[PDB]
């Protein structure tokens, strides 16, 4: 029975690598520029001992140990493909900027559950660093209006920027010493979920269309044209009057007459609109 | 309890006056089907 | 509808059919706007729209088009419920291995690939290589490779060497498995190896390799490439107060895989080296491993926290503790709880209900009545009428409360009587007005208890709640025949004072015309409540069916007894009310009234008896005071006398002539003996605490004290609680296990001291610690019996066989405990019972026994009858209605469809919370001597010595079997002869309990052969020639030469010829055991019956739960394997060898007996298979194998019920034997031909195959079976269903076995339809499942 691990197996695989001297990397980088299959394999495998120390520097972050080392390897493959041997730059110094660039991109795009754009995530990096120094400088809690005066920013701008970091927490994790019920059984819906509320909207819809068919004949088609209660589309006064009535004031005179008639029906029926709207 | 269409259709039967007692389907078992099929194990109804 | 829920493998071609889109982007919602994005975990194109009938961009939002796809955004308009049905899929670039088939206890991949457990993870982690399809090479697919082994083998062979590593190697081995040809290699190498360890691993491989062929599941489907995702509504994203969201932990696991799956496709499109590819493939394996389960080896930690994330498989385990949501507590509507309140003005079928609760429970019923009447037009206007509290809403409310049985239940439900239906009555207040008599069934007192309510909506539920759940129907307890609706302490107090006898009273000696004159003379103030008068009544007897005769009898009873007869109906005589009407005397009257009259006249009689019990209890102002606790004047004489006797023991201990262990037992019994004298002097003074006079000087009668009436009537308390108030409390024992020597002389009236009260806190605090723990142990016992007895619903009316065990009353001790009228009450007769005469039959057909046939058996002297029990039935998957008894809530027989398996498990677990020398024998009742199964030799002097230990000396009465029955040990002296006259108090047997005698065969001389002077025998004497015998040596203290030597005293004649015993060829020679002494020397004539040598020699819940588990005890009892002569083998091997030499056929093997425990077996004695050899408890497994199947049911009933008998609870035997049927269901096999050698198959599967092979091609294919005993926890694991097995067992253990097998399981049973949600076949649901099965491929 041998030890089974993930981070331990990768550390032993990179240990069996040859040393990279300065007199040999100049020839390997020269052959990789022309294009060869053996040039990309020997150059990428010799620099595997460098990304392990750079990815381990960003400890206690959103990404794990294997997530930082694997993401840093993509920057090394792109560095050896865009290196300029004629410029005289060091092969190890040119790949350091590409290894550090790919690490910072994965933190601002894979740590939070909501992906933020790049042009707005850089503004929150300087706000967290400014709040860290001001935390120990004042020996108090970091106030939202205190950072606005130090950084010369309005109060309405700092309130939205500092409030963008929601720091969402889990739901299945229950609070308290005893885990008797999680947060899934304490939430409710915003729409109508009760059987009584779903029946009032259905019974009222079947009565509104029924009251219009029994109210009148000529006045029923005018209210249905203004408001699409029978499935028709809503139209304006000028659009509805252009095909019926041939006027803009004839369609409004019948509307007020039919409105006063339906007002008396709901009063004698028992709807009690004076008590509902109050 | 544990229904969507059964509770709404039963409330109309009480107001109408006749208890039809629709069958419906419990919501405690419909969630278990979606959680089992997402684990790589198949489940179906032969009927 | 649907049926036959099956489980199979998720094929990669089938997963694509369930999904509707491919999830590629990990982001879900935009930062600025709160809208999902395409190809996300919450996308609208893949799963569905967010709102009702609206797309994402808002182009199509009308309610006309039901199904349409927008041209701007590819989303189909639908409702909000479609988002819970549609799922997605993630197409991985590289395959990943499933973890459910790797880290489980049975390695489904290890035995299929012929690899080890640690080898599966060694290849998947890219550590070691493996070659596939080697062909004609030195290595094969079973061998492994390494870093240096793979490089050397490539340059050696070069060709025909295909090696892979990772998830592709296991997928390549599972593809070309060739299960059609691989089964031939297992069926040919199975009988070749005779090793038990090699045939066990090969039998498990054939059991699983054949499941993939019949079910159609390919072994390559265990590994997966594309995996489905959960619907987004099960992991919702709901905002909170302040713009903060709430993300589920299951979404984090899905986002981690997509972040690594996209990197794998990008890295493989640039010709990356093989070193960096293995690093990404190992991360994808851990990502999928952490998505299914979590906490075992991965233990992924989330951000800003330390608890591990709950995955999909962890969500099922975390769902109410590895259970389903249907099996746990479910929130239901139309309910409500409040404080209960007693109401004496309510009927037995109705209860009380507040007005404010009835408006909220019956809210949907008011809206339907207002619209049909015409007061409310729409449903919105009716809502404002019930919330305004108008004067017309109360008149329409009472219209639906008249006939609407509502349900009532308490928090703890331990029996079926906990949920009863009542008729609600609109009362004013905020409490539930409950009936006083029904409180005995709920077992609830009025101290702040809450009872929930339930309102059935469907009229189908209102009919089954009135005919079954009504309080008038369940008047009899389901445990025994005693009614559960009995007058309580308050009702029995008013009835006991009404029926009382007095010497002198006002109005004594007069006469009355009828019962109408007694009530008028009493209420007028001229007659006492209890006075000796004479009245003439017109009573009617219902002895004839359909005829009610009328008779006039002039009886002389009290005044109160004549008033109680008015409540009694005209179906009972006047003798039933002539007693004192105690609690136990009135529980038998209701049981007799319901049996001879009916149910309609019994409910009205139970209500009028409660009305006359409360009215007469208020007239007699009984009250307890300081003068009622009559302290006996002779109590100080016993305490002062015992105080002088204990000082004498302490005066002796100061010198030292008595040890500490002797004085402790000699003083703890003095206070126990003195406690009886105090209680005897108190009961003699409390009962005669009345002095009256009637034309005389002095006359004594029963006392009218308030404390005596509350103790003799059995209302509250017993005789053990009155001793703590009048006399001393006794010896308060410490909770450590020892009893405290210093007693408490003071009582509750005189006041306790400071040190005397501190001792009382020890037993009082230990009693409360066991009360809270009694609810967890009794609740756990009833939770295991219902899980094994859940599929035992009655389905057949009668089998047609005659197989039952004998029923005999308890003849133990001096008198009988339970007569035959109670054990055969309500049971059918198996065979035709015969008269004890020459040849006469009583029951010509053997029908059921009602209350009339019980007294009929008392006329004759019948004592042994056979009944059909459910433990010896013949049906398949059920229990016949004729084989079951009739002890139910009703008086008739059982019904077809009643779940008798659940009502039998609740009757045992309900009273669980109430649970925790002989040298000469004599007789009590004079009678004849009836011997059975015993053989002895009569001596010429008059004695009788029996050499058998199975002799039972039973006393017979003048008409048959008496109430006395004893057992005769081996080597006992019985001076009385068999078949003699009666003798009261005489001695019939005498033996030594310590010294074990050795029986002799015949008379003559004796010659000791095989005795070693120094190793085997050592002549030792005592002081002044105290003991001069032939003492043998010990087995361990012997030398090396006499280690295996064993002496044997041969019995021969005095003339010199060898003597032998008849029956056997070898003579009966007595052996010489260790620490034995020969009374007679060698060469002397010894008579028969003389001792050859001298060989000297917890209750409650832990006892009942241990017998149902059938666990092997620490010290079992070793029984004989077959009858025959017993002898000793070789004792030099460290253990004793016991061999049996029968007369018909001997056995080559011999059982080994250990030397740790004693052995009461004697050499040369005819042993049998019935009695035991070693002392101590007997294991239940040895009774079923050696004694029989009918004897095991008798031993369990006589042992489990004995624990309940010490407390006083009455449980019928039909419920104990019902659980025994399920434990004896599975049987073993000892002959091959159809299955393996050792397999546990049910008796229903073996009977359908044994009777089928008799009519076919080959009749010898059938094999025999043997019954085996299983515990209540082991028999519950044989459930064919997976939804009923995943409740108590592990979820990942049942689903994994059901997947690789592909067993299509049906919904038959009771526990299956609860999780699914269909009707239950038990009860009224039997007609639904019968019509469903009839119209299914049958016509
Ligand atoms: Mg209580
Ligand atoms: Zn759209
Ligand atoms: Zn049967």
């Amino acid at each position: 029975t041998r030890a089974l691990d993930a981070t331990q197996l990768y550390l032993n695989e990179i240990g069996f690598s040859p040393l990279l001297t300065p007199e040999e990397e100049v020839h390997f980088a020269r052959l990789a520029q022309k294009g060869d299959p053996a040039g990309r394999k020997r150059m990428i495998e010799s620099n595997l001992r460098l990304v392990v120390k750079i990815a381990r520097r960003y400890v206690n972050r959103g990404l794990s140990l294997l997530d930082l080392i694997e993401e840093g390897n993509l920057g090394l493959i792109r560095a050896v493909e865009k290196f300029d041997p004629e410029r005289g730059f060091r092969f190890s110094t040119y790949a350091t900027w590409w290894i550090r660039q790919t690490i910072e991109r994965a933190i601002m795009n894979q740590t939070r559950t909501i992906r933020l754009p790049i042009h707005v995530v850089k503004e929150l990096n300087v706000y967290l660093r400014a709040a860290r120094e001001l935390t120990h400088k004042l020996d108090h809690e970091p106030s939202p209006e205190e950072i606005a005066n130090l950084l010369e920013k309005p109060v309405a701008e700092v309130k939205r920027m500092l409030g963008l970091n929601e720091r969402v927490t889990s739901v299945d994790v229950s609070l308290g010493p005893d885990s008797d019920k999680t947060l899934l059984d304490t939430l409710t819906d915003d729409r109508p979920t009760d059987p009584c509320e779903l029946l009032q909207d259905d019974d009222l819809s079947e009565s509104i269309d029924q009251w219009l068919t029994e109210l009148t004949d000529k006045q029923r088609e005018v209210v249905i044209r203004r408001f699409g209660l029978r499935g028709h589309e809503s139209s304006t006064l000028e659009e509805v009057g252009q095909e019926i009535g041939l006027t803009r004031e004839r369609v409004r005179q019948i509307q007020v007459e039919a409105l006063k008639r339906l007002r008396e029906i709901l009063e004698k029926n028992g709807l009690s609109s004076d008590a509902l709207f109050q | 309890s544990d229904d969507v269409n059964g509770r709404t259709k039963m409330y109309k039967n009480i107001v109408d006056g006749d208890h039809r007692m629709e069958a419906g389907m419990p919501e405690s078992f419909n969630v278990l089907i979606k959680e089992i099929r997402s684990l790589g194990i198949d489940i179906e109804l032969e009927t | 509808e649907f049926d036959a829920i099956r489980i199979g493998l998720a094929s990669p071609e089938m997963i694509r059919s369930w999904s509707f889109g491919e999830v590629k982007k990990p982001e879900t919602i935009n930062y600025r706007t709160f809208k999902p994005e395409r190809d996300g975990l919450f996308c609208a194109k893949i799963f569905g729209p967010v709102k009702d009938y609206e797309c994402l961009c808002g182009k199509y939002k009308r309610l006309k088009h039901r199904g349409v796809i927008c041209e701007k955004c590819g989303v189909e308009v639908a409702l909000a419920k479609v988002r819970r049905e549609r799922m997605g899929h993630i197409e991985l670039a590289s395959p990943v291995a499933h973890i459910w088939f790797l880290k489980s206890l049975p390695s489904r991949i290890g035995l299929l690939l012929d690899m080890t457990l640690r080898d599966i993870e060694r290849v998947l982690y890219f550590e070691s290589y493996v070659v596939i399809d080697p062909g004609m090479t030195t290595l094969e697919k079973g061998q492994l490779l390494n870093d240096e082994q793979y490089f050397e083998a490539l340059e050696e062979f070069g060709d025909d060497f295909d090696a892979r590593m990772g998830a592709e190697a296991v997928h390549e081995l599972l593809n070309a498995i060739d299960l059609e040809h691989e089964i031939g290699r297992l069926r040919e190498e199975i009988p070749q190896t005779n090793s038990e360890t090699k045939i066990k691993k090969l039998s498990k491989r054939l059991k699983l390799m054949e499941a993939f062929q019949g079910s159609g599941n390919k072994p390559e489907w265990m590994v997966l490439t594309v995996l489905p995702v959960l619907p987004p509504d099960l992991r919702p994203l709901v905002p909170l107060d302040g713009g903060r969201f709430a993300t589920s932990d299951l979404n984090d696991l899905y986002r981690r895989v997509i972040n690594r799956n996209n990197r794998l496709k990008r890295l493989l499109d640039l010709a990356a080296p093989d070193i960096i590819v293995r690093n990404e493939k190992r991360m994808l394996q851990e990502a999928v491993d952490a998505l299914l389960d979590n906490g075992r080896r991965g233990r992924a930690i989330t951000g800003s926290n330390k608890r591990p994330l709950k995955s999909l498989a962890d969500m099922i385990k975390g769902k109410q503790g590895r259970f389903r949501q249907n099996l746990l507590g479910k929130r239901v509507d139309y309910s409500g709880r409040s404080v209960i309140t007693v109401g004496p003005t309510l009927r037995l079928h109705q209860c009380g209900l507040p007005k404010k609760m009835a408006l909220e429970l019956f809210k949907p019923f008011i809206f339907g009545k207002l619209e049909g009447r015409g007061m409310a037009t729409t449903i919105k206007a009716a809502k404002k009428m019930v919330e305004r509290e108008l004067p017309e809403v109360w008149d329409v409310l009472a219209e639906v409360i008249r006939e609407h049985p509502v349900l009532l239940n308490r928090a703890p439900t331990l029996h079926r009587l906990g949920i009863q239906a009542f008729e609600p009555v609109l009362i004013e207040g905020k409490a539930i007005q409950l009936h006083p008599l029904v409180c005995a069934a709920y077992n609830a007192d009025f101290d702040g208890d809450q009872m929930a309510v339930h309102v059935p909506l469907t009229l189908e539920a209102q009919l089954e709640a009135r005919a079954l759940m009504m309080s008038t129907n369940n008047i009899l307890s389901p445990a025994n025949g005693e009614p559960i609706i009995v007058p309580s302490q308050d009702v029995v107090m008013g009835l006991y004072y009404m029926t009382r006898e007095a010497i002198n009273a006002k109005g004594e000696g007069m006469a009355f015309a009828d019962l109408q004159e007694v009530d008028r003379a009493y209420r007028s103030g001229q007659a006492s409540l209890h006075a000796r008068v004479k009245v003439r009544i017109n009573e009617k007897i219902k002895g004839e069916d359909g005829q009610l005769t009328a008779n006039t009898r002039i009886v002389d009873t009290t005044v109160g007894r004549a008033l109680l007869f008015q409540v009694v109906p005209a179906g009972l005589p006047f003798d039933v009310v002539n007693q004192s009407m105690k609690k136990k005397a009135i529980s038998k009257l209701i049981n007799h009234c319901y049996r001879v009259v009916g149910l309609k006249d019994t409910v009205i009689f139970a209500d009028q008896l409660m009305y006359t019990g409360f009215a007469y209890s208020t007239i007699s102002g009984v009250s307890i005071g300081v003068n009622d606790f009559v302290i006996p004047d002779e109590k100080a004489r016993i305490i002062n006398a015992a105080t002088d006797e204990v000082k004498e023991i302490e005066s002796q201990y100061a010198s030292g002539l008595v040890t500490q262990g002797e004085k402790y037992n000699k003083v703890i019994d003095l206070w126990s003996k003195a406690n009886d004298e105090v209680s005897k002097a108190m009961m003699a003074n409390l009962s005669k605490e009345k002095v009256v006079d009637r034309e005389g000087k002095e006359v004594d009668q029963e006392s009218f004290n308030s404390m005596y009436m509350m103790a003799d009537s059995g209302a509250r308390g017993s005789a053990a609680q009155i001793r703590q108030l009048a006399g001393m409390r006794g010896l308060m024992a410490k909770p450590d296990g020892s009893i405290i020597e210093t007693p408490i002389t003071a009582n509750f009236r005189e006041g306790l001291n400071v040190l005397q009260y501190f001792i009382s806190t020890h037993g009082a605090r230990k009693g409360l610690a066991d009360t809270a723990l009694k609810t967890a142990n009794s609740g756990y016992l009833t939770r295991r019996l219902v899980d094994v007895a859940q599929d035992l619903v009655v389905t057949e009316i009668d089998c047609g066989t005659e197989h039952g065990l004998l029923m005999s009353p308890h003849i133990e001790g001096g008198d009988v405990v339970e007569p035959l009228g109670e054990r055969v009450l309500g049971r059918v007769i198996a065979r035709d019972v015969f008269k004890p005469g020459s040849d006469e039959v009583i029951v010509p057909a053997g029908t059921l026994i009602d209350e009339k046939w019980v007294d009929f058996l008392e006329v004759m002297s019948v004592d042994e009858v056979v009944v059909r029990s459910p433990i010896t039935c013949e049906t398949r998957h059920g229990i016949c209605a004729m084989c079951y008894g009739r002890d139910l809530a009703r008086g008739h027989r059982v019904n077809i469809g009643e779940a008798v398996g659940v009502i039998a498990a609740q009757s045992i677990g309900e009273p669980g919370t109430q649970l925790t020398a002989a040298d000469n024998v004599q007789v009590k009742n004079g009678g004849t001597i009836r011997l059975h199964n015993l053989k002895h030799v009569v001596r010429a002097d008059g004695a009788l010595v029996a050499v058998s230990r199975s002799g039972e000396l039973a006393v017979a009465d003048d008409f048959g079997r008496e109430r006395e029955r004893y057992k005769l040990p081996y080597g006992a002296v019985i001076s009385v002869k068999e078949g003699d006259k009666v003798d009261p108090g005489a001695i019939v047997a005498k033996w030594d309990p310590h010294t074990h005698p050795i029986v002799t065969e015949v008379d003559g001389t004796v010659a000791f052969v095989g005795m070693e002077e120094g190793i085997t025998v050592k002549r030792q004497t005592d002081e002044l020639t105290g003991l001069t015998n032939i003492e043998v040596m010990d087995p361990k203290d012997r030398p090396a030469a006499g280690k295996d030597i064993r002496p044997a005293v041969k019995l021969i004649d005095a003339a010199g010829k060898d003597l032998l015993l008849p029956g056997t060829d070898v003579p009966a020679q007595y052996f010489l055991p260790a620490n034995a002494l020969v009374n007679l020397t060698d060469g002397a004539k010894v008579s028969i019956g003389d001792v050859v040598a001298r060989i000297p020699q917890t209750g409650g819940l832990p006892r009942v739960a241990d017998l149902f588990e059938a666990r092997r005890p620490k010290e079992p009892s070793i029984l004989a394997e077959i009858s025959g002569t017993i002898s000793f083998g070789k004792e030099t091997k460290g253990k004793r060898r016991l061999v049996i030499t029968p007369n018909d056929g001997s056995d080559p093997y011999e059982e080994l007996i250990p030397k740790w425990r004693h052995l009461n077996v004697f050499e040369g004695e005819q042993v049998n298979r019935g009695e035991v050899i070693s002392d101590g408890p007997s294991n239940p497994h040895d009774i079923l194998r050696l004694l029989g199947v009918s004897s095991l049911a008798k031993y369990i009933v006589n042992e489990i019920q004995d624990v309940y008998r010490l407390q006083g609870v009455k449980i019928n035997d039909k419920h104990i034997e019902t659980i025994l049927r399920q434990m004896l269901r599975k049987v073993e096999v000892s002959e091959s031909g159809d299955s393996s050698f050792i397999k546990g198959d049910q008796v229903e599967l073996t009977q359908v195959l044994e009777e089928n092979e008799q009519l076919g091609t080959e009749d010898k294919f059938p094999a025999k079976y043997e019954r085996v005993l299983l515990g209540i926890t082991k028999a519950s694991l044989s459930t064919e269903s997976f939804i009923s097995a995943a409740s108590f067992q592990e979820t990942t253990r049942v689903l994994t076995e059901a997947a690789v097998t592909g067993k299509r399981d049906f919904l038959r049973g009771l526990k299956e339809n609860v999780v699914v949600g269909r009707l239950i076949p038990a009860g009224t649901g039997l007609a639904y499942h019968s019509e469903r099965k009839r119209q299914r491929d049958l016509g």
